[PDB]
């Protein structure tokens, strides 16, 4: 059943059919199998040597795109009287915050991939020039010890991987390997990640890549700036299993699949598709 | 020929004279854990016939306004027979499942049930940001009910649920659905009390209807674990 | 996957996923039609082929529509399903669609 | 790939293997073309 | 015509399905119009706390 | 096996799950005009799929007091689709026909229709010496009705009509009749607007009857010309 | 020898005793669509002689102040004969064209007509930013007239129009022009009612003149589709 | 008839001719063929081994140049009270806005090529320095969903291709493949792109590469700047068919071939070439 | 070309094939040199 497919299948010419006991257009949906009726059996076809390629739909390409997974802006200044991200922040990595990437990953049940991480930094004066700051992004394992201050000694990063980059350089980039304790990440998890009953549902910690701690290395300047850090993730060397029904209702939370639907169709809880006047009303009918 | 079928495992057997072939999830078949995929090093127990047999759950009634039913595995069987005992006494378990859903009526009745096995069916809650609680998920042998089958209670859709292993029970055609499920997980074994590999969903896409004598039309589910293996023996939980 | 053919006001949830047909009093009756752009909103949008295709801009290939009759065993009938290549207005009579 | 860890390599877009039948025809008994599916 | 006896329902349902055949091809990937967001999802900002 | 059938021609197809084998008139099959039987010397046009396909005519209602219906060929199709256009633009035509008559009911209905293809069915008028007029004969797509089916409206008899290619639609047995007709004439080709080679007759020998819910029971005719050829091209008539 | 010519297609033939060889656009010749270039998978209809024949359009009068004439293809023939019928009943069409322009006069007359086949002749409107409308473009069998032949009504020039397949009718030399056109498009087939592959333009670069008896001097166009193929059969538009 | 030509053809010496029935200098323009009279037949020639190359006129080189196709300047600032491109813009790609490139492409009927796109950015203060801003150019398919704000979540670009670049870096560059749904682009289209009669004439949507959405990623600064983005396109791997008469009248619109002509020759509607006193008047005659 | 997609490659300036006759002499019957074109 398995084979190598590089182009769409060709069509063979077909003749008139009038055979007793042969009914290719009839099927039985109850079996769970999709109709196997071929065009050649439904109508008279001609021969067509189809050269249309199928590579753009390869899973590697479908998911192989650097998508925004994190966007964080904070104030870079003297935080003497701040209540607030004081020249640094910590982000628990997750791929559930931005909907375009989330919906695509959720088209699958399990996924195994390495993750190329790209970090883009932008600055704005709160005018007399934009400073070329040096930033440090330290990878701190899930639930591990994160820094509490811009100048914490935790940033010495003796074992944690840290990347130092300048705003004037191209975006920083590095690859995090497929690091799950299992053979694949669980895009969905129908269970509780704890031995007691009060744990969180649908959250398998084994699927959390980890914490990303980012700080501005430079001491504060006499004036304040707004610094925004954007993180992009591109999966590669991908293996995917068990495709799933696409998300239709708007997402509500990054922690679950809770739904509500839009106020009015399309994509409302009682009507996914927009309405038409009746089942015999042809929208966009050619007049 | 492909309308009659007999399933026999252990001391249990089931026949149907109105089947529609049968489904092997993703074209696979259950099997024991091979040495090259094993992780837990203790010698496993493979009880065979005491656990790999059909367990019939309590029936449910198909009503004109029913929204659908679901049963999570292994949860639905974690307290039934010797399968349940092994599950309670062992930290780890592994198995496939042979599912047989039953529903007969009359040549004058109409209705269509989608019988689908959903892997990792993580439920969502409706109109709230609070995640579903333990009791919303773990229903055991009784199973649960769909609140919004239209979106599979997870914000997606039943329309595309056919992407999962399934069959249908269309009353004018058949009276049973059969699906064989292999071990489905990212790990070779798992803790049976906190994670459900599969969710059996039975949803009436076309409501039950007739103009003949009204009778209670039940839907019954029989499930047989297959190639059961258990590791990490201790006391019962 | 299931087409949402009954995408009409008054049809809620799963009622939108099935098309009801009744015993007719007249002959050659039109039962329903289906817009075909798998790239626009309509009965075909929330399907496996529709959803995935909408992640792309160009498409080519044959489509297949399968209908399952869910009436009782004692119910009989014959229907005609027609695909009309583009160019004009949607046919409203069987004599036209049948071509 | 000049890096020492293979997972650092560029994408692998050469896997053209397919088996739609695991999704389209997961029935135990193969369905013959033209023959009535239910017999 | 749909013809049924007295005790059968005289209104029956059809379920229509659609799929592509293996002569299908898709090109030029783009963001899907079927999903979007105008605000941060609940809990997104908490990932920073 | 001989109860199910699929007919496919051009962009059209038809299936039946309650057939009764099918009839090949006089054991023949349609074919194109061979060089050794040809008369008209101009190169013919053989449109194939644009004309050799199923054309479904308007249905008729089978009533308790119906006498029967008839459709003459090629007249019934002379104004339908591309077959009709070729007929109007050409002085000469030639073709066979694949006829499929449809009529379904209920396991509680009874009735029997004689479905016969009559070659050269020259009608007679009742109780008058005046020959039938143009409008009594050329009904087109609507077809006509039998005045005295007992004598086939020609002074002979329906009892012996079985000598012609035919099938029956006996409701308890089948819901369709299929007859394949070859070119039938004394000439290799003919002028389609003034001569009808065949007449399809559908006559209820046993009236429609039941004691269950009364419903409109239609009879539908689908006809596919076969191996169409046209000669003598000019303007449309 | 290269001054006399007979063209014969279907039931039509044309001769000229004052030709000037004949042009094969871009050195090509019409042909049917090969399997390795095909896209539409339905079996096409190839009517041959009923469509691949000469269609003569209404003549136009060459006057001392004429600016020129044009006819777009297939538009000019979309409502003529069986070619027109196939075009109306099918979503897709494909064909080449054999063009023969005729104009005779006297040994005392002078005049020169540029007869050119322009691929994708997208017209422009004069002194306005508003694009030409449907009725400015689709003239059908009647064809249209040039407003500013000097710039080919598209802001370019007739001076360089010789880059397109063409011939001339110089009265002292010949009385006809013949151009064979192959299918010209970026797609293997097209919808005939909204796109014109070629535009036949006949423009008097040297005006008609004489000092002998004044007579009406017509220009006549005869066009024969070649290797016609149609796909996507349905009802007539 | 087809052959490989790398240099202009050589000339062969020729002798005196006086042959009855042979008239190489006479031709018949009516046939549509260009004169085949050779220099050797018109005059007495010498032998010349011609080494002049013909590569600069290869279609690949003739059209192989990065030409300006889009120039857009907008204000980068706090657009609180703006009616206006608010720190971003959308451009429906087309090659009809700048005349030098347009006229060259229009020398052909059909063209098949891949397009190298180069994006050049320039900034000016509305003085205290020029900021090194980061821009994002997202490719959004023809007629597809474009962003409505600088900070729209649409910019997450989950599947659309996006390129992020700095004003201090060399111009951004990438290649858009030949993406037409047909085997070649239609430079000219004598038809209507819709099934109804009110559609636009001469515009085949199949020939519109798509939308280019460009934004400044940085939040606004305390002062305003004028930012200009220039896009250049260079076709390559070119195949061309059916050359055409060159455009003479000035262009009027990007949507059609409408013409008016200059007010006075040259290139006026009634006179393309400038006038001379008479057909016997020699301009620039050597005195 | 170090990119994986061939369309990303640099220009192809090596096609020296030509056939002017498709534009200069698209006549069905070739015209002989010196011979009267019209006969
Ligand atoms: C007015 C009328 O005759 N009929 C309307 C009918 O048009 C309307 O349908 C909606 O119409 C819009 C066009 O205005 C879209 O086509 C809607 O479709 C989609 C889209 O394809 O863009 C589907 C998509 O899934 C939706 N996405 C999300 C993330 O929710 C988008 C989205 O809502 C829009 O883009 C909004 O910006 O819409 C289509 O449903 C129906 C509604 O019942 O009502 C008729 O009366
Ligand atoms: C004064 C006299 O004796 N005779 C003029 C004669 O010179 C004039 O001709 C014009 O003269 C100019 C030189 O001044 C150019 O040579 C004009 O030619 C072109 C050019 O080659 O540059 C042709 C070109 O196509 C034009 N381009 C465009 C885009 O329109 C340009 C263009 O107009 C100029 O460059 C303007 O800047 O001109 C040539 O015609 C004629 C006019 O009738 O009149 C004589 O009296």
């Amino acid at each position: 059943v398995e084979s190598i497919i590089k182009t769409a299948t060709d069509t063979v010419k077909s003749e008139i059919n009038a055979e007793l006991g042969v009914v290719p257009s009839l099927n039985a949906v109850e079996t769970g199998a999709t109709s196997n009726t071929e065009p050649e059996e439904a109508i008279q076809t001609r021969t067509v040597i189809n050269q249309h390629g199928v590579s753009e739909t390869l899973v590697e390409n479908f998911l192989g795109r650097a998508a925004l997974v994190s966007k964080k802006s904070f104030e870079y200044k003297n935080h003497a009287s701040s209540s607030t991200h004081k020249n640094f922040f910590k982000w628990t990595i997750n791929t559930k915050s931005f909907v375009q990437l989330r919906r695509k990953l959720e088209l699958f049940t399990y996924l195994r991939f390495d993750a190329e991480i790209t970090i883009l930094t932008t600055v704005a004066v709160n005018y007399m020039g934009l400073p070329d700051l040096t930033l440090q992004a330290m990878f701190v394992p899930t639930g591990a010890l994160t820094p509490k201050e811009q100048d914490s000694f935790h940033w010495q990063s003796g074992s944690n991987a840290s990347v130092f980059f300048k705003i004037s350089d191209p975006p920083a980039r590095m690859t995090i390997p497929f690091m799950c304790i299992n053979s694949a990440y669980s895009v969905f998890y129908d269970g509780f990640a704890g031995f007691e009953k009060n744990g969180l549902y649908g959250i398998n910690p084994a699927d959390t890549i980890g914490n990303l701690c980012v700080r501005i290395v430079n001491e504060h300047q006499p004036v304040g700036f707004t610094v925004t850090v954007r993180v992009y993730m591109k999966p590669k060397h991908i293996k995917a299993w068990a495709p799933r029904p696409p998300r239709t209702m708007p997402y509500m939370s990054i922690a679950n699949a809770n739904y509500k639907g839009r106020d009015t169709a399309p994509n409302t809880l009682n009507a996914i598709i927009g309405n038409r006047a009746s089942v015999t009303t042809m929208p966009h009918n050619i007049v | 020929s492909d309308r009659v079928l007999q399933l026999k495992l252990g001391n249990s057997a089931i026949v149907t004279q109105e089947a529609a072939n049968y489904c092997c999830a993703y074209g696979e078949w259950p099997n024991y854990l091979p040495d090259h995929e094993a992780v837990a090093i203790d010698k496993p127990t493979q009880p065979e016939t005491s656990t790999d047999r059909f367990y019939t759950l309590r029936s449910v009634k198909w009503e004109s306004n029913s929204t659908g039913w679901w049963w999570k595995l292994p949860d639905a069987l974690n307290n039934i027979g010797m399968f349940g005992q092994n599950v309670q006494y062992h930290y780890l378990y592994r198995s496939g499942f042979l599912i047989h859903v039953q529903c007969n009526a009359t040549k004058f009745h109409q209705g269509a049930l989608l019988v689908v096995a959903i892997p990792e069916h993580q439920r969502g809650a409706h109109d709230t940001t609070t995640s579903p609680g333990f009791n919303d998920i773990m229903k055991g042998e009784r199973g649960g009910t769909f609140n919004h089958p239209y979106v599979l209670d997870d914000g997606t859709s039943i329309a595309c649920a056919t992407i999962f292993p399934h069959q249908w029970i269309n009353l004018r055609t058949n009276n049973s659905a059969t699906i064989v499920l292999p071990w489905m997980n990212v790990a070779p074994m798992d803790f049976p009390l906190r994670h459900n590999q599969w969710t059996l969903a039975v949803i009436p896409v076309v409501p039950l209807g007739t103009r003949t004598m009204s009778s209670v039309v039940p839907i019954t589910v029989s499930i047989a674990p297959m190639c059961c293996e258990f590791n990490g023996l201790r006391h019962a939980i | 996957s299931m087409m949402e053919i009954n995408n009409t006001d008054g049809a809620n949830g799963m009622e939108r996923l099935r098309v009801d047909i009744s015993v007719q009093a007249d002959l050659d009756q039109l039962l329903f039609n289906i817009p075909l752009d798998i790239q626009l909103d309509g009965p075909l949008r929330n399907t496996l082929v529709g959803n995935i295709s909408r992640y792309y801009t160009h498409w080519s290939g044959s489509l297949e529509m399968t209908f399952m009759f869910c009436g009782s065993f004692m119910a009989t009938g014959k229907l005609i399903l027609c695909y009309t290549p583009p160019g004009g207005s949607c046919p409203t009579t069987r004599e036209t669609a049948m071509l | 790939n000049f890096y020492k860890d293979s997972y650092a390599a560029s994408a692998s877009k050469q896997d053209f293997s397919q088996d739609p039948s695991k999704f389209t025809e997961p029935v135990v008994e193969g369905l013959k073309a033209g023959a009535p599916v239910l017999k | 015509n749909l013809i049924v006896p007295s005790e059968s329902s005289d209104t029956c349902s059809l379920i229509g399905f659609i799929a592509a055949k293996d002569d299908f091809s898709l090109r030029l990937m783009r963001d899907s119009p079927d999903i979007g967001q105008s605000n941060h999802l609940h809990g997104a900002e908490a990932a920073y706390q």
